[PDB]
């Protein structure tokens, strides 16, 4: 149950606990099921940040990649979900084979840290400091929530540009 | 015997008078962390006063910044409480961050609470540029201010709506004929 | 000699001196010609400090005392050199008179540190950090160069306002 | 003997070739010290090139910050060497200013010669959060990529004078029929 020296946890007070679990999913110390719960984080985390990235880097520029998709229009796929049947049925197909093949190249090895998933390389630092680590796992935080809501946000707002939205809310 | 008679701020009316001023009794049986964090309380309620008081007398001489706050500007921000809702709320959540980021950088340890070896309000990181704590005299005098301006700013808001939105200053010289 | 360490000692480079004084005016190492010359500089700072709030106070905000000044406007009194002739001459002397009544009250003992010529206080630190009196001597420096600098500038321009020949010059 | 082999961006051409390239012999009865000037010197050089070259690629995507130097915005200044004269002259010497801080505050001891236990280039403070050194692979890498950086600026200097003010990645997409 050593949680409290662990890359990402949050002391919100002085005198709240080393780190955050109101459920109790690791209150037993299991050590193995706090390692599977890391390295879960860590992936949605890194996921959710390329999600942000392409988000970010398309609103509210307007960049895209010139041209066609396969028969489809790149300026006629949206920002958001919308763009889940715009997008080609094969070209998800291809992205997620990429994805699955990226998995099965990378997975994870019970001997290294969780999240250490890239193959060893001089090049490419493991696991990295704590400090980095915590870093890491605190953006892939903010990208998660931030695609939590572009989802639940996009659908109540019937569509409205996220960047658009934003500056209506805070009068930018 | 008075406990609390080697902190600074006691006021004495007179020479046969108490050294600090209590009529109601509010440090009566009070330990070293009770009246440390009353005196803490004391010092940041009165610091964010003197603040204000300071934010009152500056733009009321006419001086603004040139900032532009979206589709707001300074010059149509009003000095006193109608400022609440002309100015943006981000702009009021992002001075509200602000202070939060300073209570972190500054209450870690304590909480607001007793931290050993500081006195209360001695709240600014230690470096040899900033020299902390002081004698007796300033402490007394930082503290005067700051309930002077914690007075004065009770004053402001309360008499700027019963002048119904007169200006704090003109409004002060009406009353004085001047 | 020990001029290294003394404040508002500019070493310009690594390699350069510890202080800076290329006519040896303390080549030999008084130690109390030395002494002599920060007295000086550090007065003259002051000095050139308080003229420099003087000259900052007034433009180009426009703020000036109202009323009149022994039956002279105030807001008819130019903002630099102009302003000896406008101000009264009574006036001029009442402010001699006090700079004069200063300097008797409060003058330089060989026992204090130079520029140390506040009389003694609790209230009033004596003589400071070293790091507060370079502070002081360098924006006395600053002060100084500009004083002269405002005085060499509004005669070759005919009487520009300051702040106008810089926004002027620097285009903003 | 090479002397300087154990020392980063040192290009192979052949398998049987010197171990790094130096036709002219610049290296040639250099001591350390002397090396690692020349060294330190490229990497500057290199450092600076690839800003420069970033600020090229940046701008001539169309993004441009929303800044306003006086009465010149930066839509109004142009892409290349038309900007020395379209930015205002302060904003030219606050920028050098910034380079001189910081040349300060990374040369200190140095004055850009050899500081003992530092590599050439290794200019960034010490601390934990930059990983400063690197091993010889990725600073061979930044090395390249510095070389690279500073053939283009020139051939982006030279090359908007021969083509008269033609954009650069204009001029390209013409050179290449694209
Ligand atoms: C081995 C090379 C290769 C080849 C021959 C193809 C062939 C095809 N791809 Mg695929 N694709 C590839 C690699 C390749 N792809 C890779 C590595 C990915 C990343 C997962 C993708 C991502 C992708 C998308 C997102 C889409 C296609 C699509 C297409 C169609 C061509 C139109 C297009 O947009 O091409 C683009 C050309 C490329 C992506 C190749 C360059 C790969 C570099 C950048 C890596 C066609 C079925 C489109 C489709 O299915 O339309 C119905 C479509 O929408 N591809
Ligand atoms: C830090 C991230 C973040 C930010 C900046 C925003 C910002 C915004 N959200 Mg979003 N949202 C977020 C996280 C975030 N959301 C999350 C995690 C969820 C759950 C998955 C949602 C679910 C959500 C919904 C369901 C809706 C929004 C909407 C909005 C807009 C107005 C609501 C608001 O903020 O009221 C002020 C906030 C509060 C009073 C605090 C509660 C605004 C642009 C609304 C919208 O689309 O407006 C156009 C809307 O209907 N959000
Ligand atoms: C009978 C006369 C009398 C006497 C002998 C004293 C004696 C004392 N008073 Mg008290 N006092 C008196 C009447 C008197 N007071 C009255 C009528 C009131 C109002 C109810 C006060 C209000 C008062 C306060 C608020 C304070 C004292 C303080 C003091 C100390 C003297 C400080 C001093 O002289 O500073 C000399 C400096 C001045 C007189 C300048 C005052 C500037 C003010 C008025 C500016 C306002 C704007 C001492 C215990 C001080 C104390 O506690 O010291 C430990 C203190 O803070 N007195
Ligand atoms: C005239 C109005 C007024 C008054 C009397 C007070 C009084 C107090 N404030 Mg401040 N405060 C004010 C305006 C005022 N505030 C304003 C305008 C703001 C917004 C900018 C704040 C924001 C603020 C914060 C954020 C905090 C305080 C706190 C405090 C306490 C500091 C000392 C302490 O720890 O006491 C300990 C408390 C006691 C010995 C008894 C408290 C009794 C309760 C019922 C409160 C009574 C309030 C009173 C009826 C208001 C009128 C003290 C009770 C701190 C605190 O601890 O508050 C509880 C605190 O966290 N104040
Ligand atoms: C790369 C070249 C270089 C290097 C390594 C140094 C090294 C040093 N200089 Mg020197 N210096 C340089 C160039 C350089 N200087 C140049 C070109 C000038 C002439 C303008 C000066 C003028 C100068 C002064 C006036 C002073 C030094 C001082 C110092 C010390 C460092 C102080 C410090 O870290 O302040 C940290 C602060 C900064 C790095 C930034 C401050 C920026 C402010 C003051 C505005 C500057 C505007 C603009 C850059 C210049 C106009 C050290 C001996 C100081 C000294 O001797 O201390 C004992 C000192 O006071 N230098
Ligand atoms: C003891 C009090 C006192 C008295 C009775 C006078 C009387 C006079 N002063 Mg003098 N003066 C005083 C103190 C005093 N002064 C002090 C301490 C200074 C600072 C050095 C000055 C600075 C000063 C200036 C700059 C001028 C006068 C002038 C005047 C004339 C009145 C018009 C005016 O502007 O008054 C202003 C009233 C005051 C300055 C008193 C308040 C002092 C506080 C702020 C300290 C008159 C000869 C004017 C003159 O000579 O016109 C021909 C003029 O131009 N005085
Ligand atoms: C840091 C202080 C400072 C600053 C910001 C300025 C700024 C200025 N001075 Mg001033 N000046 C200064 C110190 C300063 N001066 C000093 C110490 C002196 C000597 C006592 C002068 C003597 C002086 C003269 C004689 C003149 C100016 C003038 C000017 C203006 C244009 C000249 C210029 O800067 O050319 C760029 C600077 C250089 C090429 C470097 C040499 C400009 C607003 C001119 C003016 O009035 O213009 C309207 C003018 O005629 N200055
Ligand atoms: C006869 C063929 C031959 C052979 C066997 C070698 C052998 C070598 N060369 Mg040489 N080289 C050759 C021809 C050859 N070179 C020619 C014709 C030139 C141009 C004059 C170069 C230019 C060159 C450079 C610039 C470099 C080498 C390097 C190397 C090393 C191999 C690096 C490598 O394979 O990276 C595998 C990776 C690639 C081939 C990817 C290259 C991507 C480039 C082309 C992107 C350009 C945009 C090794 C000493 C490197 C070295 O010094 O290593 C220590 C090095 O930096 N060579
Ligand atoms: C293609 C043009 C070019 C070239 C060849 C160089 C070459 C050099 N620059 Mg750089 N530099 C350039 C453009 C260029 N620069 C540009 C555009 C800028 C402005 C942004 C700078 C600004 C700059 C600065 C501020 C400094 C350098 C320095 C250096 C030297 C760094 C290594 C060293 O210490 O050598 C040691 C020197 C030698 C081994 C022999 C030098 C021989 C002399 C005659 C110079 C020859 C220059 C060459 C003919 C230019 C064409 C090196 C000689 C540093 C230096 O030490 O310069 C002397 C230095 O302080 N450069
Ligand atoms: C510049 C200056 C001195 C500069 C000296 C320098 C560089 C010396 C350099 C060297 O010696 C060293 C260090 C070491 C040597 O080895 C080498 C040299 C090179 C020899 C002093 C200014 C000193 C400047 C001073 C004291 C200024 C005082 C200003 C006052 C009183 C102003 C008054 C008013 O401006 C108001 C406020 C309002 C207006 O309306 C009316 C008036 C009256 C105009």
């Amino acid at each position: 149950m050593s949680f409290d020296d662990e890359a990402g946890a949050i002391q919100w007070f002085p005198p709240s606990p080393g780190y955050w679990d109101p459920l109790g999913f690791v209150a037993d110390g299991d050590t193995e099921k706090f390692s599977k719960y890391r390295a879960i984080e860590i992936k949605h985390g890194r996921v959710a940040m390329l999600g942000a990235l392409d988000y970010f880097i398309k609103t509210p520029s307007g960049w895209h990649l010139p041209g066609k998709l396969g028969d489809v229009d790149i300026d006629s796929i949206p920002v958001g979900l919308g763009a889940i049947k715009a997008v080609p049925p094969l070209g998800w197909v291809q992205i997620l084979l990429f994805a699955s093949a990226l998995e099965f190249l990378a997975p994870q090895k019970e001997d290294q840290p969780p999240g250490a998933v890239q193959p060893a390389t001089p090049s490419f630092e493991q696991p990295g400091t704590l400090e980095y680590q915590t870093k890491e796992i605190n953006n892939g935080r903010l990208a998660m929530i931030a695609l939590a809501g572009l989802w639940l946000g996009e659908l109540a707002s019937g569509g409205t540009d996220p960047i658009v939205a934003f500056k209506t809310w805070v009068g930018i | 015997e008075f406990p609390f008679d080697d902190q600074p701020g006691g006021v004495k009316w007179f020479p046969s008078s108490a050294p600090y001023w209590d009529p109601l009794g509010f440090t009566n049986e009070k330990t070293e962390d009770e009246y440390w964090r009353i005196a803490h309380g004391e010092i940041k309620n009165g610091r964010l006063a003197m603040l204000a008081v300071t934010h009152y007398f500056v733009v009321g001489s006419g001086l603004r910044f040139p900032f532009k706050f979206g589709s707001v500007s300074t010059a149509d921000v009003p000095l006193g409480l109608g400022a609440i809702k002309a100015l943006p709320w981000a702009v009021w959540l992002q001075i509200a961050a602000f202070c939060l980021v300073l209570e972190v950088l500054t209450e870690n340890p304590g909480f607001g609470e007793r931290v050993p070896g500081r006195v209360p309000g001695n709240l600014q990181p230690d470096t040899p540029s900033f020299n902390a704590p002081g004698d007796l005299e300033i402490r007394t005098k930082e503290l005067n201010n700051a309930r002077l301006a914690m007075i004065s700013i009770w004053g402001l808001w309360v008499g700027e709506i019963a002048s119904g939105g007169v200006d704090p200053f003109t409004s002060f010289a009406n009353w004085l004929k001047l």
